[PDB]
């Protein structure tokens, strides 16, 4: 046989895909079918498969066109939100392995909040404060590090609880953004967005605080 | 004059009756000589503002058994203060100061009187530095977790012990080795406990235990995130960078901790090269 370990195990679950529809049945998810064998490799391959699947899975029109779901900017435009959902999920693991030492350690002490997720993993990612640090702290730690970790792992929420207990600190930051947390697409409105940006790039085009710049 | 070089009276133009301090107490300061030796009065005089600056602190003791500090800490702050003033001070003017410059006998031992002065102030302040940090904790729970000799130390430990005796510095280093176990415990940030010891209260730290300190906590946080997979090689794996590097240094106390977690985890062969490699280091000679 010239199959080795891996393939062998897809061809298997390439059959069941052909006799469905060789029988006429539920056309099943090919998808969910792959990943069924990447979870018997390491979780180099999981991962790719995790990413398919939620790159693919965004509504399509059945019956409809290769080329023309592709170049639709309906459709352009849902890919990188499931994408953006990936990236923010996947460093959200990434933060979790940081902490604790195995994601089943993790998990029998319990998922803590996106927000005490994040503020347990910017003692170790920041031992020591930064001099370079604006707005001062929340909780002990920076107030723009919070925002921007939990907005990297995707919870607006868990960002947004930091802007609250910092409504002094932050200025008119706070009206800005609730907006973007309120607003669909992950933008502001073109008056709004250009208050904030004429701002920046004002005085802040260069600010000793990194994260405030990212944000 | 010395007092007033330092600002005292200030809380009350300010910086010219500083300096006119700072005059008179170079000028009229005397000299060492011999009678056996008798110091300048400007010795003295510094002897005599560094005491009064730490008399409500030399004999007290450092603690109260739920334990408490018998000093409080607003007082402890401003006494850090006074003496850190005292030393800027004197290092401000180093060149200007009979004595603080090396220079027959009696220069001499002036010089020797005046450079053990200022190692007691770097020590008080280093010490304050350390009682301040260790009440930042939940010291209670340290004091749990510990020997009967050593809270019966504790117990009884003066802040002059702590400032000038070796008692006082090697339990010192017994209780930062403690504290981190527990500040891993509570896993906020060990590398801001880190560089918080490694600075201040250097030379009372050793840079030699943060490494293992971070060894430590890589091996904890390992048993932490104990439940994951794929995390573990990775904190497993740089836990034993860091002992490595420490190698030719590890306490039996801490190597026997390393293995008996690394056990726990399964990590049989990584745990063997790490006392195969603390080997090799405290014998390179073979």
């Amino acid at each position: 046989s010239s199959l080795d370990n891996i393939e062998m195990a897809y061809a298997r679950q390439i059959y069941i895909y052909n006799e469905k529809i060789v029988n006429g049945h539920l056309q099943p998810n090919l998808v969910d079918l792959c990943a069924s064998v990447a979870e018997l490799d390491d979780k180099s391959i999981s991962d790719m498969w995790t990413m398919v699947k939620q790159m693919t899975d965004v509504l399509l029109t059945p019956a409809t066109d290769a080329l023309k779901n592709r170049s639709s900017v309906e459709v352009r435009m849902e890919f990188v939100r499931q994408a953006l959902a990936y990236l923010e999920q996947s460093y959200k693991n990434y933060t979790l392995v940081t902490v604790f030492g195995n994601l089943h350690q993790a998990q029998l002490g319990g998922v803590p909040g996106t927000y005490q997720l994040v503020r347990s993993f910017l003692n170790i990612k920041l031992p020591a404060p930064l001099p370079g640090l604006q707005d001062g702290e929340v909780e002990g730690h920076p107030v723009w590090a919070l925002i921007y970790y939990c907005m990297r792992c995707g919870d607006l929420l868990a960002a947004s609880q930091v802007v609250n207990r910092a409504q002094h600190q932050l200025g008119e930051f706070k009206t800005w953004f609730q907006e973007y947390m309120n607003s669909k697409d992950r933008r502001l409105s073109p008056a709004t967005e250009n208050k904030l940006r004429l701002h920046y790039r004002r005085a802040l085009r260069n600010n000793t605080d990194p994260y405030k710049r990212a944000v | 004059a010395l007092a007033v070089a330092c600002g005292q009276g200030s809380d009350l133009m300010d910086r010219n009756t500083e300096n006119l301090a700072r005059a008179a107490f170079i000028e009229y300061g005397g000299q060492p000589r011999l009678a056996s030796v008798r110091l300048s009065s400007r010795h003295d005089a510094l002897a005599l503002y560094l005491t009064r600056l730490v008399r409500t602190l030399w004999k007290a003791k450092v603690v109260q058994v739920d334990i408490s500090s018998t000093i409080p800490t607003s007082k402890l702050v401003t006494i850090q203060e006074n003496v850190e003033r005292l030393r800027n001070f004197l290092e401000a003017n180093k060149s200007t100061i009979q004595g603080l410059a090396p220079p027959d006998i009696a220069n001499q031992k002036e010089h020797q009187a005046l450079h053990a002065l200022q190692k007691l102030m770097e020590s008080i302040s280093e010490g304050i530095s350390f009682v301040l940090m260790l009440f930042d904790e939940r010291v209670s729970d340290i004091y749990a977790r510990l020997d009967a000799v050593s809270q019966q130390q504790l117990k009884d430990l003066t802040y002059e012990q702590l400032f000038s005796q070796t008692p006082g510095k090697e339990l010192a280093k017994v209780l930062v080795k403690a504290i981190v176990n527990r500040n891993i415990a509570s896993g906020a940030n060990v590398e801001t406990v880190a560089d918080a010891l490694r600075r201040r209260c250097g030379s009372f730290c050793s840079p030699d235990d943060v490494v293992t300190f971070k060894a430590q906590e890589q091996l904890q946080r390992a048993s932490e995130q104990a439940h994951n997979s794929p995390v573990l090689r990775a904190l497993l794996a740089e836990s034993l960078r860091l002992f490595e590097q420490v190698a030719g240094s590890l306490t039996p106390a801490n190597l026997t901790t390393a293995v008996e977690q690394y056990i726990s985890l399964k990590y049989y062969a990584g745990a063997i090269q790490l006392c195969l490699t603390v080997a090799q280091q405290k014998d390179r000679g073979n």
